[PDB]
C-alpha cells in the first residue's frame, strides 16, 4: 500500500509538469509562425514599390533616349 | 486501561467536541479540568480517557486533527476548548476540498508523519493501552481520506491494537455536495480491512428522528450532534463506571463481531428527548428495540440479528429488565439466528446520564445494514457509468481502476451479509 501511494502522488507531480511543458511549446511555434508569415507579407509589399519605382525609371529614360 | 481518542475534520472535530463535553460533564471535570463532584465512583476509572496532569489536573488523552484551521479554532473557543492539551492540536491550511484523494494521497500525506508523532507521545506514557477510537465523516475530504490513511499507518505501527470507529454516513437528504458517494465508497472499502468495530450514524435517520419524533421543522447540526453524542456516551458507559464487568475492548470485540469483515454495528438510543413523565422498565425496552430509535436508516425485520448489546442506565430492577429482556426476545425469536446460542447480553450501570432518571442505549449486530450499502452503491453507480466528475479525481493522480475495485468489495460484503441471511 504504501509504494503504491508514493506512486499516486508521481503521477500527480508528472501530469501538472506535462501540462505546462505543452502549453509552453505550443505557445512557442504559434508565436514564431506569426511573426514569420507578418514579415513576408510586408516583404512582398516593399518589393512590389520597389518594382514600381524600377518602372518609372525605365520611363524616364525612355522619354529622354526618345529625343 | 488507557484509550486514545482521535477526531479528524469538521464533522469529527464538532460531534467530538460535543462528547468530551457530556462526559466530562459526567465525571464531575470542569471546563478548567478541575474535579468538583460529590462520589468516588466518579474517579475510581477516571484514567481510561483522562491524564493526570500537575495539581491534579485531568486531560483528555485526544488528538486533534484538520487540514484547515477554521473548526480548530471554533474548538479552542467553544465552551470546554481550554481544557484539550495545547500540543495536541495539528492542523494545515490548505484544506481539502471535499476529496478523498487529497485527504488520502496529496494534502493529507505532508501531514501524517507530525500526527502520528503525537500519537507515539500518548501512546508511550500510557501504562497499558487498549486502544484506539477515531471520530469522522465519510462524505467529505480530510475525515475520510485522512482519517483513513491515519488508520491504515495506525494498523502498521500498532498492528496488535484494537481500532474502533464512529463514522458518520452520507445522505441526499443532508448533502453539502454530489461527490459524497464516492468519497463514502473509497473510504467503506479501507474500513472492512482495518477497523475491528464501526459504528454507523446515518445524518437520514438523525434527520427523520429530530423532524417526525423530537418536532423541529428545521433541524441544524447542533440538534443532530446531540443524539450523536449522547449515543457515543452510552456506549462507553461499562469501561467507564465500576459496573461489576471485567472488560477491555478486546473481550467487547470477542463477544460481539463473529467473522472479521461484518463489523459494522446499528446504534439506538431511548427515550428520545430534544420531559417529566418517568418511563417503566417495559417502555425502555419496546422503545430500543424500535426501528424509530435506531440511528442507522434500516428495517431490522428485513434482516436477523448475529448479536445485541443492551445498556441500561439508572436505578431500577434487575428482575423486571431480565423479565423483559426475556419476553422481547421469546415473542420475537424469528429474527434472531438459531445457530448463535445466548447471543443477546444485558449490562445495568447504576449511574444515569444528565437529565434523565432512566436510559437505555442500544447496539446491533444485524445482516439489514446490507440496506445502508445498497442505497450508497446505487448512488455511486448513477455517476460512475457516465464516468461524471471523475476528473477531479484522476487530476490529483488516481486512475478508474481503483473506483472500479473499491465498488467491487462493496458489492462483495452486500453478498456476504445475504449469506448469513438466508442461512
Ligand atoms: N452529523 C453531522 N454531519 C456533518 C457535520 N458536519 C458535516 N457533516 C456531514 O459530513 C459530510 C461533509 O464532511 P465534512 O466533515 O464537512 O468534510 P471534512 O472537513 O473534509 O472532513 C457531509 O455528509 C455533511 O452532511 C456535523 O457536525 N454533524
Ligand atoms: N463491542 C463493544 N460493545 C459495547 N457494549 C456494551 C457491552 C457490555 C457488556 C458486554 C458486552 C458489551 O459484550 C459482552 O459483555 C461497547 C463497546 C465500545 C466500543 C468502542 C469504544 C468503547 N469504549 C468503552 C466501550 C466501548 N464495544
Ligand atoms: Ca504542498
Ligand atoms: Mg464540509
Amino acid at each position: 500500500k504504501r509504494e503504491h501511494e508514493r506512486e499516486v502522488i508521481q503521477k500527480a507531480i508528472e501530469e501538472n509538469n506535462n501540462f505546462i511543458k505543452m502549453a509552453k511549446e505550443k505557445l512557442a511555434q504559434k508565436m514564431e509562425s506569426n511573426k514569420e508569415n507578418r514579415e513576408a507579407h510586408l516583404a512582398a509589399m516593399l518589393e512590389r514599390l520597389q518594382e514600381k519605382d524600377k518602372h518609372a525609371e525605365e520611363v524616364r529614360k525612355n522619354k529622354e533616349l526618345k529625343e | 486501561r488507557e484509550i486514545v481518542h482521535i477526531q479528524a475534520g469538521q464533522c469529527g472535530n464538532q460531534i467530538g467536541a460535543k462528547f468530551w463535553e457530556v462526559i466530562s460533564d459526567e465525571h464531575g471535570i470542569d471546563p478548567t479540568g478541575s474535579y468538583h463532584g460529590d462520589s468516588d465512583l466518579q474517579l475510581e476509572r477516571i484514567n481510561v480517557y483522562y491524564n493526570e496532569a500537575a495539581g491534579n489536573k485531568y486531560v483528555p488523552r485526544a488528538i486533534l486533527v484538520d487540514l484547515e484551521p477554521g473548526t480548530m479554532d471554533s474548538v479552542r473557543s467553544g465552551p470546554f476548548g481550554q481544557i484539550f492539551r495545547p500540543d495536541n492540536f495539528v492542523f494545515g491550511q490548505s484544506g481539502a476540498g471535499n476529496n478523498w484523494a487529497k485527504g488520502h494521497y496529496t494534502e493529507g500525506a505532508e501531514l501524517v508523519d507530525s500526527v502520528l508523532d503525537v500519537v507515539r507521545k500518548e501512546s508511550e506514557s500510557c501504562d497499558c493501552l487498549q486502544g484506539f477510537q477515531l471520530t469522522h465523516s465519510l462524505g467529505g475530504g480530510t475525515g475520510s481520506g485522512m482519517g483513513t490513511l491515519l488508520i491504515s499507518k495506525i494498523r502498521e505501527e500498532y498492528p496488535d491494537r484494537i481500532m474502533n470507529t464512529f463514522s458518520v454516513v452520507p445522505s441526499p437528504k443532508v448533502s453539502d455536495t454530489v461527490v459524497e458517494p464516492y468519497n463514502a465508497t473509497l473510504s467503506v472499502h479501507q474500513l472492512v480491512e482495518n477497523t475491528d468495530e464501526t459504528y454507523c450514524i446515518d445524518n437520514e435517520a438523525l434527520y427523520d428522528i429530530c423532524f417526525r419524533t423530537l418536532k423541529l421543522t428545521t433541524p441544524t447540526y447542533g440538534d443532530l450532534n446531540h443524539l450523536v453524542s449522547a449515543t457515543m456516551s452510552g456506549v462507553t458507559t461499562c469501561l467507564r463506571f465500576p459496573g461489576q464487568l471485567n472488560a477491555d475492548l478486546r473481550k467487547l470485540a470477542v463477544n460481539m463481531v463473529p467473522f472479521p469483515r461484518l463489523h459494522f454495528f446499528m446504534p439506538g438510543f431511548a427515550p428520545l428527548t430534544s420531559q417529566y413523565r418517568a418511563l417503566t422498565v417495559p417502555e425502555l425496552t419496546q422503545q430500543m428495540f424500535d426501528a424509530k430509535n435506531m440511528m442507522a436508516a434500516c428495517d431490522p425485520r428485513h434482516g436477523r440479528y448475529l448479536t445485541v448489546a443492551a445498556v441500561f442506565r439508572g436505578r431500577m430492577s434487575m428482575k423486571e429488565v431480565d423479565e423483559q429482556m426475556l419476553n422481547v426476545q421469546n415473542k420475537n425469536s424469528s429474527y434472531f439466528v438459531e445457530w448463535i446460542p445466548n447471543n443477546v447480553k444485558t449490562a445495568v450501570c447504576d449511574i444515569p446520564p444528565r437529565g434523565l432518571k432512566m436510559s437505555a442505549t442500544f447496539i446491533g449486530n444485524s445482516t439489514a445494514i446490507q440496506e445502508l450499502f445498497k442505497r450508497i452503491s446505487e448512488q455511486f453507480t448513477a455517476m460512475f457509468r457516465r464516468k461524471a466528475f471523475l476528473h477531479w479525481y484522476t487530476g490529483e493522480g488516481m486512475d478508474e481502476m481503483e473506483f472500479t475495485e473499491a465498488e467491487s468489495n462493496m458489492n462483495d460484503l452486500v453478498s456476504e451479509y445475504q449469506q448469513y441471511q438466508d442461512a
